[PDB]
C-alpha cells in the first residue's frame, strides 16, 4: 500500500501498514513492532494528541487575546500560582477523583472494548461506537458527525484531527521549553521573531 | 451475568452467583480456599449486623442531640460517664453474656442444625435453616425472611448494602473524630457550610 | 538428596540421614562408631544433643520473657529484670524470693534429681521405670524405644505425632529450634559479659542505630 | 576507622592470602608443599562448595595468617613510622 | 585448550563434572524472578531458559514477539556493557585522588561542564574550553565502529558475541559450556551495573553529591 512517507526513499516498516489514519511509516525506532503494544500505543498516541489540542489552546488564545482583545491573563506559567475558589493540593485531589471515574471506564475499553458503552444508571443510554479511542453517543459526538458508515472520509478526518494533534503537541513542548529558556511570554516572543528574524533567534540570549 | 465491582473483569471462580451481595469482589483471593468461603460469609454478617447497631449509636443519639432532643454525651466521651453499674464491672458481665451467645452461634458454624432448640425448655423451637439467619420467636418475630427464594435474595442483599455502608461510615468516625477531634454530625453541618475548605487534606 | 553444611569424606559414612537434623555436619568426627565410648559415642551424643536443647529452648524463651513482658507493661516491673539479675549471679545481681538462693538450690537438686536419675535409668535400662511402684503413675513414666521421645500420656497428652511422616518433620523442626537457642544462649552469656544489659535492650539498640550499636562499636564493655 | 591506615593494611594482607591460597599461590588442605616447595594436590577428604577446591579450614588458615602478617606490618609500620 | 581456557578454577557452579557448567541458569530448573513463589501464572510460554539471564519475568509482556525478544536482548546486552564501563568509569576517578581544587573534578556528574567554562579537562589533576574539537573526533570514531558493528560480520559470528581473535584473544569461550554459564554472567554484572548507574542518576538527581560521599555519609552516620 504505497503511500506518502515521512522520509520519501524508505521502506516502510513491515508492522505498519498505512491502515490507521496518519499512518506514515514513521517508526525509526521500530518501538511499535508488537501488534497489541501498538494498539496501546496508538491510544496513547490519541489522547496525548486531544490534550495537547486543549493544552495549546488554553496555553496560546487567551495569550494571543491578552496584548489585544480583552482578556488579561498575566501569563500561562504563573497561572498556577494564584487563588481560586478552592485551594492547590485539594483542587488536584478534586481532578483526580472525577478523573478516575472517567479514565478507568476508557482503560476498561481498551482492555475489554464494549463493556463500558451502556450508562450505569439507566439502561438504555448506549454510546453507539465501535471503534476504540472514539466512543460517540451523545456527549462525544453530539452533533452527528463521526461515523460514515462504510468509507474513508472518516479515515480523512482521523488523519486530519492526528495531524493537528501532532502540531499541538510539538507546539505546546515548545510553548514550555521556549517560556522555560526566554523566561517570557509564547506570543510576545512571536512577535519579536517577526519584528526582526535575523538576529532575534535561538542564539541571541 | 451480574454486575461486579469493575465494569470490564472476570469474576472469580468460587464467588460463582450464590451468596447474597456477590460481587466478585475478592482481588487478594483471601477465600480461595475451600471451606473459608463459609468462614468469611458468616464474618462479614456479624461485623455488619454489628456496625448497623454501632452506628445508630454514633450518629442518632449526636443527630437529635446537636439539634437538641436528648442531650447524650457525644460517642467517642461516653467511656467515662459514671452509670449505675461500674466500668468494669459492666465489661466482665458483657463478656459472660457476650460469651453465651457467641459460643451458640459457634456451636451452630460448626454444626449446622444441632443448638436448634431450648434448653431450659425442650419444646421451644428456633425456625432457621441457612446459617447465619437463625428465625424463631426472638431473631424473627414477623416472618420476614421465610418463604421464596427469590425475595430471600433481595432482603438479604439489601441487609449486606446497607451493613457494608454501615462499617464504612463507623470506621471513619472512629478516625475521623481522631484526627478532626469533633463529633460526626458537627463534621457533617461543618462540611455543608464550606465544603470546599472541609475536607481530609485539611487535618493532617 | 539433603543440605551439606561441612560435611567430609569421613563424617558421610556413618551420618546418612536417619537421624532429624542430619546434615553431614561433623567436622571433628565425634560421632565415628569405630571408636565409640563412654559419652562420645552414636547413642548419647544425639540425645546430649536434644536435651542441651530443650533446655536451651526453655533458657533463651525464658532468660528474655520477663524483661519483655516488664516492656510490654503487664508483669510487676521489680520483676522485669535480666536474666543475670535474678540471682543467679547474685554478684551482679540479687532478687529475694521466698527462700534464699542455696536452700531453692537444694529443692531444685532433690526435684531434678528425682526427675534426672529416671531419666538416666531409663535411658540405659529402658522400660525400667514402669515397673517399680512410683506413688501409681509409674504406668505414665515407662517411655518408649527411644530414650529422647518417651511419648507418654504424661509427656505427650495432647497426641502429636499420629503419623510417621508428620512425626518426623516434628522431631526435624525441634531439632533445629533447639540449636537455635543453644545458639541464642550463648548469644545471651557473652552479650552479657560483654554489654551489662539484657538481651532485650541489645536487640532495641541494635535496632535504634543499628551501625553505632554493633560488637564493633560496644566491645568497649561499658 | 574504616579509612585508617590499619583497616586498610589488615584488610590487604588477609584479601592477598586469601587469594593467595584460593588461587593456587599458597599452600592449603588440597595443596601441599614439598621439600622444593613445589605444590601437588591432595586428598584431604573435605568438600567444599567452592569449584576451585577451597575448604572452611583453609579460609579459617589463611584468615589467621592473614592477620598475623597484617598485625606484624601495622606494628612494625607504627614502631618505624 | 587455549588461554587461560582449562583455567577451569572460576567456574561458580562446578567442583566436578557432576554438573556441565550449564544446567543452572537454563532449563526449566533455573532460579525464577520470585524465588519458590512462581506458581507458573506470570513465567510465560516462551521464556523457557535457552538464554542467558531467563528469569521468567515478562510482567508486561513485551518480549511476546520472538523477533522482538532477539532484539531486546541485544539492547540489553549493549546498555548493559557500556553501563558496565560507566560505572567504572564515574567511579575510579574518585578513588584516586579527589577534590575539585584544581580544574579537575572527581564528580561524575560535573566533569562534563569542566570544559564548558574556566579551564579544560585535565586527567588526573587536553586543554581550553573547545567542545566541537572532542565532539567531532568522538563522532567520527563511534561512527564508524558504531556503523562496522553493525555490518560487517565476517561470515557467520553473533554481532553481539564476535569471538574471534580480536574479541576474544584470550579465548574464554572456547569451551561452549564455559561460553554458557561466561553469557549468564556478562549479563548478571551487566544488569548490576545498569541499576547502579540508575542510582547513581537518582542519587545525582535528589542528593547532588558524589556516590561515594553519599555511601560515606549513609554508612559512618
Ligand atoms: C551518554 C551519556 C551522557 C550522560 C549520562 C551525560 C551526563 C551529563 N552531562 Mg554530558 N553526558 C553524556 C554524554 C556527553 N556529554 C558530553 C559533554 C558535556 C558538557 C560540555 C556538559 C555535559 C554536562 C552533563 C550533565 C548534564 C547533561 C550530566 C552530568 C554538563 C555538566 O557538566 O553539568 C554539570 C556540561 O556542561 N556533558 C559529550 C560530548 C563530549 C557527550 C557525548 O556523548
Ligand atoms: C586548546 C589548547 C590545547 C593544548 C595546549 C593541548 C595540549 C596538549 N594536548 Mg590536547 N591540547 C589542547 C586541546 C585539545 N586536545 C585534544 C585532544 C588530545 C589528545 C588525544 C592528546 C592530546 C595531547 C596533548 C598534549 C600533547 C598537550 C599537553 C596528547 C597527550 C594526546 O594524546 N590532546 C582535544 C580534542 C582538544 C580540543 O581543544
Ligand atoms: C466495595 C468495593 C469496591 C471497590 C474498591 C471499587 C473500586 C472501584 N470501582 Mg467499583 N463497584 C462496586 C464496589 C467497589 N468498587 C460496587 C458494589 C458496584 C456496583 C455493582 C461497582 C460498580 C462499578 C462500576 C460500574 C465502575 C466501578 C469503577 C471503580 C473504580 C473507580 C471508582 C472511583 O474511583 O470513583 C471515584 C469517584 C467516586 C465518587 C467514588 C475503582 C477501582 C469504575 C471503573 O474505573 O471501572 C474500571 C466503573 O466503571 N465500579
Ligand atoms: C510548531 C512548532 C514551533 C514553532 C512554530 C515555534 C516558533 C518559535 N519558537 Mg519555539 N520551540 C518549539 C516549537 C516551536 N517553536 C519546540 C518544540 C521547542 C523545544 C525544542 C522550542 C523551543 C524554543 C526556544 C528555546 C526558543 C524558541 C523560539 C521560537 C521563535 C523563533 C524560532 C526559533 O528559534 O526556532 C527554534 C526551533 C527549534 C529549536 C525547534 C524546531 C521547531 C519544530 C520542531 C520544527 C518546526 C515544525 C513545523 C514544520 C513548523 C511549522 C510552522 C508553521 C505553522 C508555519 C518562534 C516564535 C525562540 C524565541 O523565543 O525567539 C523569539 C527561542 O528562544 N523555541
Ligand atoms: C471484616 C469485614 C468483612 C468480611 C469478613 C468480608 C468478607 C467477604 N466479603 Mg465483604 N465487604 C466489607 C467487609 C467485609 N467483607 C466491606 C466493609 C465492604 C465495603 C467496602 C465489603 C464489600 C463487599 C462486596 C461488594 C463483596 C464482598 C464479598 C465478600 C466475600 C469475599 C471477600 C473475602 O473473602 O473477604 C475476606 C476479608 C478479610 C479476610 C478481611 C481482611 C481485612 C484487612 C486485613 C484489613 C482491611 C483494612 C481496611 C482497608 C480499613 C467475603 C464473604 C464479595 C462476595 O461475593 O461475597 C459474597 C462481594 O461481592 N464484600
Ligand atoms: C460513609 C462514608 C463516609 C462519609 C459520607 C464521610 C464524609 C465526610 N468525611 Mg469521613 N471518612 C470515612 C468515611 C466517610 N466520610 C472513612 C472510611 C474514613 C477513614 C479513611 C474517613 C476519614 C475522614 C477524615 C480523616 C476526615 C473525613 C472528613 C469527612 C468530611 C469531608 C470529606 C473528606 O474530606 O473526607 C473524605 C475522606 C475519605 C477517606 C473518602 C471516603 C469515602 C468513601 C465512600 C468511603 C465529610 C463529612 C473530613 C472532615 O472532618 O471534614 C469535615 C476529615 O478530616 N473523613
Ligand atoms: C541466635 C543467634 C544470635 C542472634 C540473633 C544475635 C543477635 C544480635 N547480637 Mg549476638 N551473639 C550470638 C548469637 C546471636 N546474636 C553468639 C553466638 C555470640 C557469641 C559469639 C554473640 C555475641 C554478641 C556480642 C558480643 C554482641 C552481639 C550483638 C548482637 C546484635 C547485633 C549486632 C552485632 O554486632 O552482632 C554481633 C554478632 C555476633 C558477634 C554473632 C554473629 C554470629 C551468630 C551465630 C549470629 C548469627 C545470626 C544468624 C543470621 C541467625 C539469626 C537467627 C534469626 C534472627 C534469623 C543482635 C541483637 C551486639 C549487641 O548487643 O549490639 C548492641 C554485641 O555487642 N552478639
Ligand atoms: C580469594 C577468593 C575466594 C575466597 C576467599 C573464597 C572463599 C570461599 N568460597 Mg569461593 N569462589 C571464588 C573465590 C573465592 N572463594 C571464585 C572466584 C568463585 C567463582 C565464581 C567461587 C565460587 C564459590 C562457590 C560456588 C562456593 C564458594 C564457597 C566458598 C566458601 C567455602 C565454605 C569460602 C568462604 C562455597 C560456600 O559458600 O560455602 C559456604 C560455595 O558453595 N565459592
Ligand atoms: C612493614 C614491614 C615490617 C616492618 C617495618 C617491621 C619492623 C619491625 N618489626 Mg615486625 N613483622 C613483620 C613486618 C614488619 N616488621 C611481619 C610480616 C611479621 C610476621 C608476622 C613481623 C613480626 C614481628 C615480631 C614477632 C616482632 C617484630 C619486631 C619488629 C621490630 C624489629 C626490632 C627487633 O627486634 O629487631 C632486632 C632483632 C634481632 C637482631 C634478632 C634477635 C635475636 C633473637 C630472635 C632474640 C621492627 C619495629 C619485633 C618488635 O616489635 O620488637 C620491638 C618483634 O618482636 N616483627
Ligand atoms: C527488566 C524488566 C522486566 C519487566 O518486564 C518490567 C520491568 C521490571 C520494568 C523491567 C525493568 C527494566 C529496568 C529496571 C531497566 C533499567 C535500565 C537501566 C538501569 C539502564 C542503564 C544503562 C546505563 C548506561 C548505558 C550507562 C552508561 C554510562 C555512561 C555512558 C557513562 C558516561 C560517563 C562517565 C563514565 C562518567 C564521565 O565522567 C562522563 C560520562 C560521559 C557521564
Amino acid at each position: 500500500n504505497d503511500r506518502p512517507l515521512w522520509f520519501p526513499g524508505s521502506q516502510p516498516p513491515e508492522w505498519l501498514d498505512g491502515s490507521l489514519p496518519g499512518d506514515f511509516g514513521f517508526d525509526p525506532l521500530g518501538l511499535g513492532s508488537d501488534p497489541e503494544l501498538l494498539k496501546w500505543f496508538v491510544q496513547a498516541e490519541l489522547v496525548h494528541c486531544r490534550w495537547a489540542m486543549l493544552g495549546a489552546a488554553g496555553i496560546f488564545i487567551p495569550e494571543a487575546l491578552t496584548k489585544a482583545g480583552i482578556l488579561n491573563t498575566p501569563s500561562w506559567t504563573v497561572a498556577g500560582d494564584q487563588q481560586y475558589f478552592t485551594d492547590a493540593t485539594t483542587l488536584f485531589v478534586i481532578e483526580i477523583i472525577l478523573f478516575a471515574w472517567a479514565e478507568g471506564r476508557r482503560w476498561a475499553d481498551i482492555i475489554n472494548p464494549g463493556c463500558v458503552n451502556v450508562d450505569p444508571v439507566f439502561p438504555n443510554n448506549k454510546l453507539t461506537g465501535t471503534d476504540v479511542g472514539y466512543p460517540g453517543g451523545l456527549w462525544f459526538d453530539p452533533l452527528g458527525w463521526g461515523q460514515t458508515g462504510d468509507a474513508a472520509k472518516l479515515k480523512d478526518l482521523r488523519t486530519r484531527e492526528i495531524k493537528n494533534g501532532r502540531l499541538a503537541m510539538l507546539a505546546v513542548l515548545g510553548a514550555v521549553v521556549q517560556a522555560n529558556y526566554t523566561h517570557t511570554g509564547p506570543i510576545d516572543n512571536l512577535l519579536a521573531h517577526l519584528a526582526d528574524p535575523g538576529h532575534n533567534t535561538i542564539f541571541a540570549l | 451475568d451480574r454486575p461486579l465491582w469493575l465494569p470490564g473483569s472476570e469474576a472469580p471462580k468460587w464467588l460463582d452467583g450464590s451468596l447474597p451481595g456477590d460481587y466478585g469482589f475478592d482481588p487478594l483471593d483471601l477465600a480461595a480456599e475451600p471451606g473459608r468461603l463459609n468462614w468469611m460469609v458468616q464474618a462479614e454478617l456479624v461485623h455488619c449486623r454489628w456496625a448497623m447497631l454501632g452506628a445508630a449509636g454514633i450518629f442518632i443519639p449526636e443527630l437529635l442531640t446537636k439539634i437538641g432532643i436528648l442531650n447524650t454525651p457525644s460517642w467517642y466521651k461516653a467511656g467515662d460517664a459514671t452509670y449505675f453499674a461500674d466500668q468494669g464491672t459492666l465489661f466482665i458481665v458483657e463478656l459472660l453474656l457476650m460469651a453465651w451467645a457467641e459460643s451458640r452461634r459457634w456451636a451452630d458454624i460448626a454444626r449446622p442444625g444441632s443448638v436448634n432448640t431450648d434448653p431450659i425448655f425442650p419444646n421451644n423451637k428456633l425456625t432457621g435453616t441457612d446459617v447465619g439467619y437463625p428465625g424463631g420467636l426472638w431473631f424473627d418475630p414477623l416472618g420476614w425472611g421465610s418463604g421464596s427464594e427469590d425475595k430471600l435474595k433481595e432482603i438479604r442483599t439489601k441487609e449486606v448494602k446497607n451493613g457494608r455502608l454501615a462499617m464504612l461510615a463507623v470506621l471513619g468516625a472512629f478516625v475521623q473524630a481522631n484526627v478532626t477531634h469533633v463529633g460526626p454530625i458537627d463534621n457533617l453541618f461543618a462540611h455543608l457550610a464550606d465544603p470546599y475548605h472541609t475536607t481530609i487534606l485539611q487535618s493532617l | 538428596k539433603r543440605s551439606l553444611i561441612f560435611a567430609s569424606k569421613q563424617s558421610l559414612s556413618y551420618l546418612d540421614g536417619t537421624l532429624p537434623g542430619d546434615y553431614g555436619f561433623d567436622p571433628l568426627g565425634l560421632m565415628d562408631p569405630e571408636g565409640a565410648g563412654g559419652f562420645i559415642d552414636p547413642q548419647w551424643l544425639p540425645y546430649a544433643e536434644i536435651i542441651n536443647g530443650r533446655f536451651a529452648m526453655l533458657g533463651a524463651a525464658g532468660a528474655i520473657a520477663p524483661e519483655v513482658l516488664g516492656r510490654i507493661g503487664l508483669i510487676p516491673q521489680e520483676t522485669a529484670i535480666p536474666w543475670f539479675q535474678s540471682g543467679v549471679i547474685p554478684p551482679v545481681g540479687n532478687y529475694s524470693y521466698w527462700a534464699d538462693p542455696y536452700t531453692l538450690f537444694v529443692l531444685e537438686m532433690a526435684l531434678m534429681g528425682f526427675a534426672e536419675h529416671r531419666r538416666a535409668q531409663d535411658y540405659y535400662k529402658p522400660g525400667s521405670m514402669g515397673k517399680q511402684y512410683f506413688l501409681g503413675l509409674e504406668k505414665f513414666l515407662g517411655g518408649s524405644g527411644n530414650p529422647a521421645y518417651p511419648g507418654g500420656p504424661i509427656f505427650n497428652f495432647l497426641g502429636f505425632g499420629k503419623n510417621e511422616k508428620e512425626l518426623q518433620e516434628l522431631k526435624v523442626k525441634e531439632v533445629k529450634n533447639g540449636r537455635l537457642a543453644m545458639m541464642a544462649v550463648l548469644g545471651y552469656f557473652t552479650q552479657a559479659i560483654f554489654t551489662g544489659v539484657g538481651p532485650f535492650q541489645n536487640l532495641l539498640d541494635h535496632l535504634a542505630d543499628p551501625v553505632h550499636n554493633n560488637v564493633l562499636t560496644n566491645l568497649k564493655i561499658h | 576507622y574504616i579509612g585508617s591506615s590499619t583497616n586498610l593494611i589488615m584488610v590487604a594482607s588477609t584479601t592477598l592470602m586469601l587469594f593467595a591460597g584460593r588461587f593456587g599461590l599458597a599452600p592449603s588442605a588440597n595443596r601441599k608443599s614439598t621439600a622444593g616447595l613445589k605444590l601437588v594436590d591432595r586428598d584431604s577428604g573435605l568438600q567444599t562448595g567452592d569449584p576451585a577446591g577451597f575448604t572452611a579450614t583453609d579460609t579459617l588458615a589463611c584468615g589467621a595468617l592473614g592477620h598475623v602478617i597484617g598485625v606484624g606490618i601495622v606494628l612494625g609500620l607504627k614502631a618505624t613510622a | 585448550m587455549t588461554g587461560i581456557a582449562e583455567w577451569y578454577k572460576v567456574y561458580g557452579k562446578s567442583v566436578a563434572p557432576d554438573q556441565d557448567a550449564r544446567a543452572p541458569y537454563y532449563g526449566p530448573n533455573r532460579p525464577l524472578w520470585k524465588g519458590p513463589f512462581t506458581k507458573p501464572k506470570d513465567v510465560p510460554e516462551y521464556l523457557k531458559g535457552e538464554y542467558p539471564g531467563d528469569y521468567g519475568c515478562d510482567i508486561f509482556k513485551l518480549a511476546r514477539l520472538p523477533a522482538n525478544y532477539a532484539r531486546l536482548r541485544t539492547q540489553e546486552l549493549m546498555n548493559g556493557r557500556w553501563a558496565m564501563l560507566g560505572i567504572t568509569g564515574c567511579l575510579t576517578p574518585e578513588l584516586i585522588n579527589s577534590n575539585s581544587t584544581p580544574g579537575f573534578e572527581p564528580v561524575w556528574f560535573n566533569t562534563g561542564a569542566q570544559i564548558f567554562s574556566d579551564a579544560g579537562i585535565d586527567y588526573l589533576g587536553i586543554n581550553a574550553h573547545s567542545l566541537f574539537a572532542v565532539i567531532v573526533v568522538q563522532a567520527l570514531l563511534m561512527g564508524l565502529a558504531e556503523y562496522a558493528r553493525i555490518k560487517f560480520v565476517p561470515e557467520g559470528a553473533d554481532p553481539f558475541y564476535p569471538g574471534g581473535k580480536t574479541f576474544d584473544p584470550l579465548g574464554f569461550s572456547s569451551d561452549p559450556e564455559i561460553l554458557a554459564e561466561l553469557k549468564v554472567k556478562e549479563i548478571k554484572n551487566g544488569r548490576l551495573a545498569m541499576m547502579a548507574m540508575a542510582g547513581l542518576f537518582a542519587q545525582g538527581a535528589v542528593t547532588g553529591v558524589s556516590p561515594l560521599q553519599n555511601l560515606h555519609d549513609w554508612l559512618h552516620l
